[PDB]
RNA sequence: CGACUCUUAGCGGUGGAUCACUCGGCUCGUGCGUCGAUGAAGAACGCAGCUAGCUGCGAGAAUUAAUGUGAAUUGCAGGACACAUUGAUCAUCGACACUUCGAACGCACUUGCGGCCCCGGGUUCCUCCCGGGGCUACGCCUGUCUGAGCGUCGCU
RNA sequence: ACAAAGCAUCGCGAAGGCCCGCGGCGGGUGUUGACGCGAUGUGAUUUCUGCCCAGUGCUCUGAAUGUCAAAGUGAAGAAAUUCAAUGAAGCGCGGGUAAACGGCGGGAGUAACUAUGACUCUCUUAAGGUAGCCAAAUGCCUCGUCAUCUAAUUAGUGACGCGCAUGAAUGGAUGAACGAGAUUCCCACUGUCCCUACCUACUAUCCAGCGAAACCACAGCCAAGGGAACGGGCUUGGCGGAAUCAGCGGGGAAAGAAGACCCUGUUGAGCUUGACUCUAGUCUGGCACGGUGAAGAGACAUGUUUUUUCACUGACCCGGUGAGG
RNA sequence: GGUGGAGCCGCCGCAGGUGCAGAUCUUGGUGGUAGUAGCAAAUAUUCAAACGAGAACUUUGAAGGCCGAAGUGGAGAAGGG
RNA sequence: UACCCACCCGACCCGUCUUGAAACACGGACCAAGGAGUCUAACACGUGCGCGAGUCGGGGGCUCGCACGAAAGCCGCCGUG
RNA sequence: UAAGGCUAAAUACCGGCACGAGACCGAUAGUCAACAAGUACCGUAAGGGAAAGUUGAAAAGAACUUUGAAGAGAGAGUUCA
RNA sequence: CGCGACCUCAGAUCAGACGUGGCGACCCGCUGAAUUUAAGCAUAUUAGUCAGCGGAGGAGAAGAAACUAACCAGGAUUCCCUCAGUAACGGCGAGUGAACAGGGAAGAGCCCAGCGCCGAAUCCCCGCCCCGCGGCGGGGCGCGGGACAUGUGGCGUACGGAA
């Protein structure tokens, strides 16, 4: 938006920082099922939930 | 043109982030949530859609104080002691 | 089977009455000594038009005369009246234009305008544009006095309350034909949204009862009890005759 | 008396609940005043209430509140069990001298709905199929 | 559609019965909660008529 | 024997049926029957050496002390520890702690404005200014103080 | 089409008109006051606006001997009660009103060709269509009749008018300017046409690359026959040669949509009113809050009741102000 | 017979959510159509070099061109994050 | 008998509503898995079994923490009904 | 004997804490959810709302040689497979 | 034109407390439909049900007769079997539809006001000490307050009670 207030500034920081792929040790927990992310989120498609 | 032309000049937004729901639902022009109903002291829960109501009631946050009432009861609801020393 | 416009000027909300421009209520200085026993005093400082009515209004500055101060007014203004002039107020003052009198002591045949219905009310008979209301005679006791206003009917009023001599500025408003419909929109786009108005034969008959047809005709006689309910009520309201 | 609060007329269905106009309230006048009174004040407890006077447009109840939590009410017996919290509210759920009239208890041939507990729970117990483990 | 000479049958199902169902599963350990009471009382006021007064 | 087409079979793909499992449900019992202005339910934002999600937690933040337990934790590091040590870890949990919203509470929801007290710097209360702590929501009870009334009087 | 200026009616002096609201001493018009507000009708200008108040409305200081409830009063009974008198609004009765809804007819004879009929007879009604206008966007018969325009015209324009079924603010007649409004004719123009032709760009076409969908019982050459009364298959004939490319619109009663028509259903909705049953609202009476003082009167009785009228101000109501004489 | 890698059936009785071709059935999968329709709105590309396993499509140079300052140019609002 | 092929004769595509369907009537590209007369109560008749002018069965009661039990057994309760 | 008041026990519990069981379902079944499920995702919003379990016993999860730009292979190896 | 009682009524960031919100299976007040059934439908029915709203508790409500009965009489409430799909309701149609007694589970009863008696015999909050303190209390001492005579405490409440 460019004019923003806090609290839309703040959200953003948080849907930022959870956009990132998993950690490659992850894979070699023991009991493990997950591979990908699968959580993540593309500008262009899935705008936020705003 | 109702279509695929109107769907182009919605630039404002009529719904926010509610400070108590956490949803996008509070009413600018309104000033009032309509999922939880902001501005009033009570919540907005419905008898009305149970499921609508299963999605937030108690033991689908954390309960973090609840969840250790429970605890405490379980014991015994005592206070102000500490178990025998070493 | 809808709500027929006419039910709905009532809920108000677009139908409401347009005063964000209107320079404030056209009033008649409230009473004390000065209007029950003297004649006190006051100057008048301008005739600055309000939207929305034809009348001009007149700024007139009194003084209060009990705290160091000056009070203000809006007085419909006579005609005649212009800037400069000494309005004088109350019982005790003399019979000449712009002057504020109570009617029981005017002699008939006067012709006065913004009239009080009720001692006090600060106003309230015949003040449109170029309305009177000629006083026509006394009754000592009982204190009352029989008054002609411009609709032609005479109403008996207690010989206290107040009115200005003279007629409303502004007569001759409705003699120029309006001649065009932009000046009709462009008119009460001041006073409300009661315009271009609608004849009840082009709605369709869950609308307005007059409706439907394979013509754009009526259908039942268009005049209609008093006692009718909100919605039929609609037409020649309770005619007593019906026709030039 | 009541007046049913429907956009006009309007009252949607058969023309047996068609009413608006004529129709009374279930509870009594009495049992709104020690309502409303202790709707105000919920810290205190509704006791009871009586008349004073009245108007056409008016009545005047006046009712005895007590404070659940006053030495004076604590401490002496025969009074302190306006202090346990079953008592929280005694006007709403329809406990007081007035309010209970208007679910039409009592003994005998007279008050046979209301033979459980209360109106409801009577035909909670007649209209339940006592389907039993053994047939 | 009655056929050929039955009874009547006012039957009461038409209310809704099927919200309203009390079943007697617990009907045995009911036997057994008061089973328990019943002799726990007699244990409490140990000498004294079980049956009561 | 040309290719194509069709049927069948051998194998190979495509697809996920069947089958066998199951830290999940459903149903029925039993015991208990445990919220919140000392600030709940719910929501937000944070917090791991490498950590996104779930979970666990609250600037003392993948836990704190304590008590049992008694040698791990682990994907890799990395480590203290002396495993003759509250002693690694887990369980319990009764000591302590509890970011921001939220009945939410100084006024407002921008995250903005204040007031009143105190304690640091500033001052040498000199007022700001800067920093820090405590109050300042509505309703109502009992008491307390200050009052108002040509209300009833009394004394003058 | 609507709107529109304009014309016109209609209610209303504020405890008002219209109107909202579930409810308040609530709100809109209203920061208003008849040159204002609300409710309709027609639709500039010009020229006009004819008859009808019987019908349905509306309305009227209108008689309410018509009826008519709750209470109220009266009478019999032992009492539930029963029977009396009386009587509000609206209904019944009587005025007004058509720029309210709306209405505005049928027969014979009679003039010197024939015809037509000024003229004269009945009948009916609430008046019986006046000024105008017409085969018009209104005329069934209908390509009405005459003229004009064409070589030729169910078209156009102009006249004619017993007009199935025109016509006066449900407005009549006109009409400059204006119109992406409807027609007709003429000049100019033209590939609209006689009658087609060629040229250009992008396609389609072939190739590399990439690659869908609707649809599909099985399928796909015909004649005739029968047949659920129009076959691809069946009977009898005709015949049949792999795999395909560009086209093509005869056939698959091709696809697309449990037909929008029609009929059924004891299935609905939207709207209407002289359907049935109700309702908000409003008019009127009773009872309650509801008092004080004054006169006076009738009816019954030999006090009661009805109370009519004029005052009062403490409830109640509205008005104003910074509650200042 | 084969592959498969952990459980299973016969008889006497009892109990069922018990047998599918179909419901414009539900869910999933896959064909024929078909390597087909298609990748045709705004005139336009070409040469050389570089990089590279690999160049009609990147990058640099050169040439031809269009947008033509009511822009395909230079900056903002809301919206996006 | 079942795989492929050959021949002679026979032979129209199933489901459905229908007086009548191969129908120029409708559903159906194909294949997997899912998928529709159930339970409760109340009658009625038939049938099997116990007892028989009687016969129960419920609710209670007496016997368990159930492993099998929330079973089984027993009770002037057994007749209050 | 009304117009005032208090009261344990048998009685009810598809929420909660903590358990136990089953002629139940067995991954299109059983709760929407055996998994990061009221999650992903849609809708402005009220709300809507999925799919998705199984290597082996132990990762012993294919070192090395080789072809290829690389994806993929050929040998080799691990394994009861 | 003052000072003083009391009665009304205000203001306190005054001393001390307390109420709101959440959950909502069960529970208690109120509100309250329409699909549906009747082969149509309007009464009826669905149904005092869904939704709406308020309020609680570990259970709630109810509860010690202004009862039942007609008997040689029973004896608070709640629940189960029964009464019984019966008495009654109903376009007497569709349909609706209790109770009493009897058996059993459980079993518990009690307070006021008033009328009176008693020197207000009473209660609250302060201040000092003694004990106790993680459900703030007891004991004593104070011309420390205040409530209360427009009415607090003891006996007493209909089964009778007081004297
Ligand atoms: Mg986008
Ligand atoms: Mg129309
Ligand atoms: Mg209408
Ligand atoms: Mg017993
Ligand atoms: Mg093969
Ligand atoms: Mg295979
Ligand atoms: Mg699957
Ligand atoms: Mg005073
Ligand atoms: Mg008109
Ligand atoms: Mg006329
Ligand atoms: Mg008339
Ligand atoms: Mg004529
Ligand atoms: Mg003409
Ligand atoms: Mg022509
Ligand atoms: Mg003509
Ligand atoms: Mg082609
Ligand atoms: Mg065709
Ligand atoms: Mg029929
Ligand atoms: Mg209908
Ligand atoms: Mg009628
Ligand atoms: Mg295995
Ligand atoms: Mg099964
Ligand atoms: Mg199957
Ligand atoms: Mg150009
Ligand atoms: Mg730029
Ligand atoms: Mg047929
Ligand atoms: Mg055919
Ligand atoms: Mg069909
Ligand atoms: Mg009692
Ligand atoms: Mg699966
Ligand atoms: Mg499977
Ligand atoms: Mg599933
Ligand atoms: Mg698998
Ligand atoms: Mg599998
Ligand atoms: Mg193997
Ligand atoms: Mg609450
Ligand atoms: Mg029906
Ligand atoms: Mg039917
Ligand atoms: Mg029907
Ligand atoms: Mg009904
Ligand atoms: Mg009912
Ligand atoms: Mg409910
Ligand atoms: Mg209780
Ligand atoms: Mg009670
Ligand atoms: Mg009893
Ligand atoms: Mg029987
Ligand atoms: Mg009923
Ligand atoms: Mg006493
Ligand atoms: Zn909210």
């Amino acid at each position: 938006s460019s004019h923003k207030t806090f609290r839309i500034k703040r959200f953003l920081a948080k849907k930022q920082k959870q956009n990132r792929p998993i950690p490659q040790w992850i894979r070699m927990k023991t009991g493990n099922k997950i591979r990908y992310n699968s959580k993540r989120r593309h500008w262009r498609r899935t705008k936020l939930g705003l | 043109t109702k279509g695929t032309s109107s769907f182009g000049k919605r630039r404002n937004k009529t719904h926010t982030l509610c400070r108590r729901c956490g949803s996008k639902a509070y009413h600018l022009q309104k000033s009032t949530c309509g999922k939880c109903g902001y501005p009033a002291k009570r919540k907005r829960k419905y008898n009305w859609s149970a499921k609508a109501k299963r999605r937030n009631t108690t033991g689908t946050g954390r309960m973090r104080h609840l969840k250790i009432v429970y605890r405490r009861f379980r014991h015994g609801f005592r206070e102000g002691i500490t178990p025998k020393p070493k | 089977g809808r709500v027929i416009r006419g039910q709905r000027k009532g809920a108000g909300s677009v139908f409401r009455a347009h005063v964000k421009h209107r320079k404030g209520a056209a009033r008649l200085r409230a009473v004390d000594f000065a209007e029950r026993h003297g004649y006190i005093k006051g100057i008048v400082k301008d005739i600055i038009h309000d939207p929305g009515r034809g009348a001009p209004l007149a700024k007139v500055v009194f003084r209060d005369p009990y705290r160091f101060k000056k009070r203000t007014e809006l007085f419909i203004a006579a005609e005649g009246i212009h800037t400069g002039q000494f309005v004088y107020c109350g019982k005790k003052a003399q019979l000449n234009i712009g002057n504020v009198l109570p009617v029981g002591t005017m002699p008939e045949g006067t012709i006065v305008c913004c009239l009080e219905e009720k001692p006090g009310d600060r106003g309230k008979l015949a003040r449109a544009s170029g309305n009177y209301a000629t006083v026509i005679s006394h009754n000592p006791e009982t204190k009352k006095t029989r008054v002609k206003l411009p609709s032609g009917s005479k109403k008996v009023i207690s010989s206290a309350n107040r009115a200005v001599v003279g007629v409303v500025a502004g007569g001759g408003r409705i003699d120029k034909p309006i001649l065009k419909a932009g000046r009709a929109y462009h008119k009460y786009k001041a006073k409300r949204n009661c315009w271009p108005r609608v004849r009840g034969v082009a709605m369709n008959p869950v609308e307005h009862p007059f409706g439907g047809g394979n013509h754009q005709h009526i259908g039942k006689p268009s005049t209609i009890r008093r006692d009718a309910p909100a919605g039929r009520k609609v037409g020649l309201i309770a005619a007593r005759r019906t026709g030039r | 008396g009541r007046k049913r609060p429907v956009p006009k007329g309007a009252t949607y269905g058969k023309p047996v609940h068609h009413g608006v106009n004529q129709l009374k309230f279930a509870r009594s006048l009495q049992s709104v005043a020690e309502e409303r009174a202790g709707r105000h004040c919920g810290a205190l407890r509704v006791l009871n209430s009586y008349w004073v006077g009245e108007d056409s447009t008016y009545k005047f109840f006046e009712v005895i509140l007590i404070d659940p939590f006053h030495k004076a009410i604590r401490r002496n017996p025969d009074t302190q069990w306006i202090t346990k919290p079953v008592h929280k509210h005694r006007e709403m759920r329809g406990l007081t001298s007035a309010g209970r009239k208007s679910r039409g208890l009592g003994k005998g041939h007279k008050f046979h709905h209301t033979i459980g507990g209360s109106r409801r729970a009577a035909w909670r117990r007649r209209n339940t199929l006592q389907l039993h483990r053994y047939r | 559609a009655p056929s050929r000479n039955g009874m009547i049958l006012k039957p009461h199902f038409h209310k809704d019965w099927q919200r309203r169902v009390a079943t007697w599963f617990n009907q045995p350990a009911r036997k057994i909660r008061r089973r328990k009471a019943r002799q726990a009382k007699a244990r409490r006021i140990a000498p004294r008529p079980a049956s009561g007064p």
